């Protein structure tokens, strides 16, 4: 009948280039350590690869002197199988539109892993480069290497974003109160977190510092663009 | 890093830190690149090729990037003896 | 008593006189029928207490600057007070001296003239 | 006291390299953590050392870089019959590919990798990565 | 300085600090100003090196050249005395202004319209503009600023050592950083006398 979509106009300098394509992966953003600012951006490179898995849709509600008054608070995983995944909290006044907030948050959050080998290389990484943990106040994790076609050895919840994350091999362990799963998960998160950001001899030599894209492509931002 | 090829895995390769000789990661909104300008140093005027440097959060937020970015210009120019 | 203006009021008030400076009497009545002109209230008696503001306004843009709104000439002389003032045209008064312990910085740093020398008495609040 | 001296020596400069430093002091100048710091220099974790003499037992000064993350010691000393090693690397090292259990023997202080191929074991000492 | 003597501070200039009293800094000291400081007088007062000043000053002004758009250097002063100053910077050298209240969330939000994503800050006394000090460490902005001896350093990387307590140390400070990026990148270069003066970038000081 009517047709053409117009959807996502930038207002964010990040989100123009990306639109006019000048920037050709989200790996030069990580490099420079940019926030990203929209939810859109990372919904252009991707977008046929990203699920989502509901974890919990968790009940709170507080006191007042009409009685109660309820808030659900859900989280909600994301993650490609190629190793980039995310993971959001949300809480509204009812369920569905908490849920649609946290998509949204989750994918804003994305984030990539290093994946490295065991003893030995025959191609294609497996496993988890070093043993690494993540603590979120009185969890924490350690995700230990393992040789291939173990699986991974987890409990429940830390076994969906492993998973999603393309470590498909890991032995782990936790400590204290793994009850209360929001603490759990994003501990888990945290320790997934820290493989770019644990030094190897790898990466000694020296980088170049090539010149960021905010200075090479300022020239089309010079209309009125901000 | 390298496999049983030498082919090259690891989806970006980070950048390290000038002064601190680590690694920054996808998220560290503190850490910045500064790019001082060259010039021909003849008539002082401004020439093209730039210095480009690259500073961690963490020495930023206590306070020592001053002296960091002092230093790193001191072993170059233009700083003579300060 | 109480009849404390709203923010109705207030914002109207202002928008009014920014970009209807001229029209603008002091007395009551003149000031209402131009309001009336320029724009249309809805009601009777929200117009006689908009224009009683703009009228009680008026009286202060007289003065000094106000801090809510806007005129032209007031940032004519905000330009005529920042771009110079009459108190100076030199630098600061072209020679000013400076006592020692400053002189031996300028010493050590190919510098040898215009200044003056007092070695005033130890120390602080002593 | 100062039971150990190499116990002590090694968590300054391991609270030193966290907070962003290149020099550091260590005192008193042991040879033994003389022989250490010179198979952890040549992997390449710190740069050259300088000693500093007095007559009491010395001064010793570092520079260093941020490749180090953590040196370690192990105490009290235990033997290892290398059989046994498998089961200590595990549990002291982020990873098979990379880092070094020191440790002593009759054919000198030396990293693991190295004693398995002279089949010395010995009394270990430390770790680092 | 780099370049022998054509970057290097003249014998004129020696008396525009001197007359401006910059040279003069604060009782309290920090042990992140202990070098920029050369001795202390006879009296509760700790004289600041001029030389050490200088320097500072040269590669400052070189980062705010190396960007290649001039509308996005953002300064920012909201002392009273650092207002009439920093607006002839900016009106002068293209750069973009931010006078008295900063009003927070304007280089981290979606909505308010007076967002903006600059790349440097130029900053008065940190301890006025502590909040987009703050705000810069979260969208990975260079930061420049005027300190002083009892100035802390903390979310700045570069520091051009000043007396600013309310003075014409701060308009003569000003007019010197946009005489040397025209220096390099303008053609008002020759080094011989520019037609602006510091006589306007000092304070408005309520007239009779």
């Amino acid at each position: 009948g009517k047709a053409g979509d117009k959807e996502w106009l930038p207002v964010t300098k990040l989100g123009r280039l990306v639109k006019d394509m000048k920037i050709k992966s989200l790996e030069e953003i990580y490099l420079f350590s940019l926030p990203i600012k929209e939810s859109e951006i990372i919904d252009f490179f991707l977008g046929a690869a990203l699920k989502d898995k509901v974890l919990k849709i968790m009940p709170v509600q507080k006191q007042t002197q009409a009685g109660q008054r309820t808030r659900f608070k859900a989280f909600v995983a994301i993650g490609d199988y190629n190793g980039h995944v995310g993971l959001g909290m949300k809480c509204s006044k009812e369920v569905a539109t908490a849920i649609r907030g946290a998509i949204i948050l989750a994918k804003l959050s994305i984030v990539p892993v290093r994946r490295g080998y065991w003893g030995n290389k025959i191609g294609k990484p497996h496993t988890v480069r070093c043993k690494v943990t993540g603590r979120c106040g009185s969890v924490l994790v350690r995700l230990i290497p393992a040789p291939r076609g173990t699986g991974i050895i987890s409990a429940p919840v830390p076994k969906k974003l492993l998973l999603m994350a393309g470590i498909d091999d890991c032995y782990t362990s936790a400590g204290g109160c793994t009850a209360t799963l929001g603490n759990f998960a994003k501990a888990t998160f945290d320790a997934i977190s820290k493989t770019y950001s644990y030094l190897t001899p790898d990466l000694w030599k020296e980088t170049v510092f090539t010149k960021s894209p905010y200075q090479e492509f300022t020239d089309h931002l010079v209309k009125t663009h901000t | 890093m390298q496999s049983n090829a030498g082919e090259f895995v690891d989806l970006y390769v980070p950048r390290k830190c000038s002064a601190s000789n680590r690694i920054i990661g996808a998220k560290d909104h503190a850490s910045i690149p500064m790019n001082v300008a060259e010039v021909d140093k003849v008539t002082g005027r401004f020439n093209g090729q730039s210095k480009t440097y690259a500073i961690c959060g963490a020495i930023r937020r206590m306070g020592e990037s001053d002296d960091s970015i002092l230093r790193l210009a001191k072993s170059h120019g233009i700083v003579s003896q300060n | 008593m109480g009849r404390v203006r709203t923010k109705t009021v207030k914002k109207a008030a202002r928008v009014i006189i920014e970009k209807y400076y001229t029209r603008l009497g002091n007395d009551f009545h003149t000031n209402k029928r131009v309001c009336e002109e320029i724009a249309i209230i809805p009601s009777k008696k929200l117009r006689n207490k908009i224009a009683g503001y703009v009228t009680h306004l008026m009286k202060r843009i007289q003065r000094g600057p106000v801090r809510g709104i806007s005129i032209k000439l007031q940032e004519e002389e905000r330009e005529r007070r920042d771009n110079y003032v009459p108190e100076v045209s030199a630098l600061d008064q072209e020679i000013i001296e400076v006592d020692p312990d400053t002189k031996e910085m300028l010493k050590l740093l190919d510098f040898g003239s215009l200044s003056n020398l007092q070695v005033t008495q130890p120390t602080v609040g002593m | 006291v100062r039971m150990n001296v190499l116990a002590d020596a090694l968590k300054s400069i391991n609270n030193a390299e966290k907070r962003g430093k290149r020099q550091v002091l260590i005192r008193p100048c042991s040879k033994v953590i003389v022989r250490f710091l010179t198979v952890m220099m040549k992997h390449g974790y710190i740069g050259e050392f300088e000693i500093i003499d007095d007559h009491r037992a010395g001064k010793i000064v570092v520079n260093l870089t941020g490749r180090l993350n953590k040196c370690g010691v192990i105490s009290p000393r235990f033997d290892v019959q290398l059989k046994d090693l498998e089961k200590w690397q595990n549990n002291l090292l982020p990873s098979r590919q990379f880092g070094f259990i020191v440790l002593t023997t009759s054919a000198g202080i030396m990293d693991h990798e190295e004693a398995r191929r002279k089949h010395t074991g010995g009394k270990i000492l430390g770790f680092f990565f | 300085s780099g370049a022998l003597d054509v970057l290097q501070m003249k014998e004129e200039d020696v008396l525009k600090f001197l007359a401006a009293g910059t040279h003069l800094g604060g009782t309290n000291l920090d042990f992140q100003m202990e070098q920029y400081i050369y001795k202390r007088k006879s009296d509760g007062i700790y004289i600041i090196n001029l030389k050490r000043t200088w320097e500072k000053l040269l590669l400052a002004a070189r980062a705010i050249v190396a960007i290649e758009n001039p509308a996005d250097v953002s300064v920012i002063s909201s002392r009273n005395t650092g207002q009439r100053a920093v607006l002839k910077f900016a009106a002068a050298t293209g750069a973009t202004p931010i006078a008295g209240r900063f009003t927070p969330g304007t280089f981290t939000n979606q909505i308010q319209a007076a967002f903006r994503e600059p790349r440097l800050l130029v900053v008065t006394d940190p301890r006025a503009d502590h909040q987009p000090l703050t705000e810069a460490s979260y969208v990975n902005l260079p930061t420049i600023a005027l300190c002083n001896t009892d100035s802390p350093l903390r979310y700045v990387d570069i520091a051009i050592p000043c007396n600013n307590k309310g003075a014409h140390s701060v308009g003569l400070m000003w007019w010197m950083l946009a005489r040397e990026v025209l220096r390099m990148r303008g053609t008002i270069s020759r080094e011989h006398p520019w037609e602006v003066m510091p006589d306007l970038y000092f304070y408005r000081d309520p007239e009779e």
